[PDB]
């Protein structure tokens, strides 16, 4: 029972309709996620082969953080007016880099699982999987805190440096997903098949989860001050952009994925 | 909705208005918040309303088919609290609506006869309020009038003197 | 030519003479540490023995550090009214990060080479001692940039707040002081001896500068508001600190390292 | 160094002084910047001074022995930029000089007279220069003014409108 208006049965949604468009589509994502999440949970009970047992906790977190994903595009509609300006800073970049350090993960351990190596230990693909997430998190709870305390805060800075700074804060995860496709792009050189469409899964994601950026990071960067589409399409576009790339990660990403390690 | 419907009408019972007073030569105040000046909230789509301190600025004198740039500084107020809304004065009828951002420059409502030609933002590290006045009309000759509204029954308590902007032929 | 005086031949320093009594110490800091580099940099010609040699990159940044904590203490008296406020929060936990992720480095090259193992090439003791600076580089590049154009710059902060966030900011060097210190305890079970006086060395000198560090933050948070000595001994504490860890650093470990590394 | 030592002086060649012009039952203004009210720099060791709008608060009527707090609040100036005065105003000789806060509240130079009762301190947040009185004298009644020197010269071009305390037996 939350709409996307000035205040309190006052004028509606303006430009275009990012509301129900966006809100349904999270809410689908939350309920698909949950039981996907549910099902991916029972998968420990039946699953016997230890040689692909390694990534579960990886595709876990994968998951917990698509679903923190979904869960921020519900609260990146309702503007930086709010006491969620915090979170929208912060929650952004920590649960991209989750994700993208579990494709690092899933990507060493095919690396090191295609050319006759062993795959890592539970203990090192989660720690491979938070350890790269630990410097998002240093950066994120510390620009956090460093302006809702120290400086001036989020609700009285301008646009054209509160959507600037988002670039600033995710050069990082940008880092991290670079690191991921290139190291997916070295894949290529393996013998062994068996992994070899995880990887080139992989290829695929970060080729889409590239080209999503490519444009979006540069439309608000360069397009909307001249197609005077700011700030009006600054937030849309932006949960639009999480909203996808949640959509990619669960589809494109967790699907495949369990079709081939599927159910028996 | 057309010019000005209402302070009758027979759509009373789908929302909720107020009432305006005005001193002549000021700011108008409002009287009372919350089928039979004046205000009516209305669910048109196009923005419908019709009828501590805020000042505006701007003095230039430029030729029809030229451009000019309207503002409204104010502080002792938190600026990322309400909504403002430019509103425009005519002899006769009175106050008529302009563009009406809120939140933080997220809502940019155009007025019906001016959408095209002001461009309208809410800057909230200088708490200040503009207006981009470019192709500029001979009869639209008024007083924009700058205010910050309550929100839940559109009231304007905050407002401020205006700026007599004469562009004419 | 340089004074601490209110402005162009005003009123001199107050309360104490906390003004030459630190400069001259930096000034014959700088001339020993620049002999001292020297004379290292020398080192590199007559040493043959390559277990040693190893080690002499990472002493080399200890030097580099402590010749910065010596320049930074001259430019830590003016008190922040010009622009020397940026440095007076990034320069110090960049050096202080550098001078301790050495001793780090030493300390793991110890316990690498008294056990039995084969010590770490110049690549990796290099690699080491700069990546556990690369978290506080990045933590202070972040500080620094944040304050000086996003929230409001440091010459409108209260004292109170003004060197509270040198505590949080020096987090992360204390955590590499503690881990460093726990390291050179740990390094007490080892057969080998050639070593172990580096082991006992580093120990010494995390002692002291943990010993250095338990009291000044916590005057500084906590009695300068009951001692009436804020902000008056405020910054000149700090410089006092500052430029006797680079004197303890100097003298207690590099004279003595040179001298069980001495020249023939 | 007792009371008032011009304005001939036998020390001339060893600093720089200033003139002063004070209108009455107002705050003085400089006159000229930089061995023959007046003001006189000197070498003592203890602070050697004797002879855009600021505002000074404080209004309770404490018992002698009691305890007070004044303050100086001030804007439309750069606070971090120069180093500021409170001085005081007696009858017969005119101002005398109390703490001198500078830079950023590191240099507590407190009168000589008060060295132990006054208390001064600068923040540059919102900012504000207070005083504590504490330990209050009967024989203190004064109005102690609020300024911002030039520092060069000693000359005190911003100035305030002090407060009527009068702290009496």
């Amino acid at each position: 029972c939350i709409e996307s208006t000035g205040d309190y049965f006052l004028l509606c949604d303006a430009e275009g309709p990012w509301g129900i468009i966006l809100e349904s589509l999270a809410i689908l994502g939350i309920v698909v996620t949950i039981l996907l999440l549910l099902a991916f949970l029972f998968l420990m009970r039946k699953i016997q082969d230890c040689s692909q047992w390694n990534v579960l906790p990886t595709q876990l977190l994968f998951l917990l953080s698509v679903l923190g994903l979904f869960g921020l595009a519900f609260a990146f509609i309702i503007e930086l007016n709010q006491q969620t300006a915090p979170v929208r800073y912060f929650l952004f970049g920590v649960l991209f880099a989750l994700c993208f350090s579990c494709l690092l993960a899933h990507a060493s351990n095919l690396v090191k699982l295609v050319r006759g190596c062993v795959s890592f230990s539970w203990t090192t693909i989660l720690c491979i999987a938070i350890g790269c997430s630990l410097l998002q998190i240093i950066i994120a709870t510390e620009y956090v805190t460093l302006i809702m305390t120290r400086g001036m805060m989020f609700v009285n800075m301008t646009p054209c440096q509160l959507n600037v700074d988002f670039v600033v804060l995710l050069v990082y995860v940008l880092f991290l997903m670079a690191l991921t496709f290139f190291v997916s792009k070295a894949t290529f050189c393996g013998p062994c098949e068996n992994w070899k469409q995880h990887g080139r899964l992989i290829f695929i994601t970060v080729l889409f989860s590239i080209i999503i950026w490519v444009v979006w990071i540069s439309m608000l960067l360069r397009g909307n001050p001249q197609f005077q589409r700011q700030p009006q399409w600054d937030d849309p576009v932006v949960c639009i952009a999480l909203v996808t790339n949640a959509w990619v990660f669960l589809l494109l990403y967790i699907v495949p994925e369990l079709c081939i390690l599927y159910r028996s | 909705f057309a010019s000005s419907e209402l302070c009758q009408g027979d759509s009373l019972r789908s929302y909720y208005a107020s009432w305006y007073q005005q001193k002549p030569g000021q700011a108008p105040v409002l009287v009372i918040y919350g089928n039979t000046y004046c205000n009516s909230r209305d669910s048109s789509g196009n923005p419908p309303v019709v009828f501590v301190q805020l000042v505006e600025s701007g003095g230039g004198l430029v030729h029809p088919g030229g451009s000019l740039r309207l503002s409204c500084a104010a502080s002792g107020f938190t600026f990322r609290s309400h909504s403002m809304n430019w509103v425009r004065q005519a002899p006769g009828k009175g106050l008529e609506w302009v563009s009406s951002i809120s939140s933080d420059s997220t809502y940019t409502y155009y007025a019906d006869s001016v959408k095209g030609r002001f461009t309208i933002s809410r800057d909230n590290a200088k708490n200040s309020l503009y207006l981009q006045m470019n192709s500029l009309r001979a009869e639209d000759t008024a007083v924009y009038y700058c205010a910050r509204s309550g929100g839940q029954w559109k009231y304007y308590d905050y407002w401020g003197q205006g700026t007599l902007v004469t562009v004419s032929s």
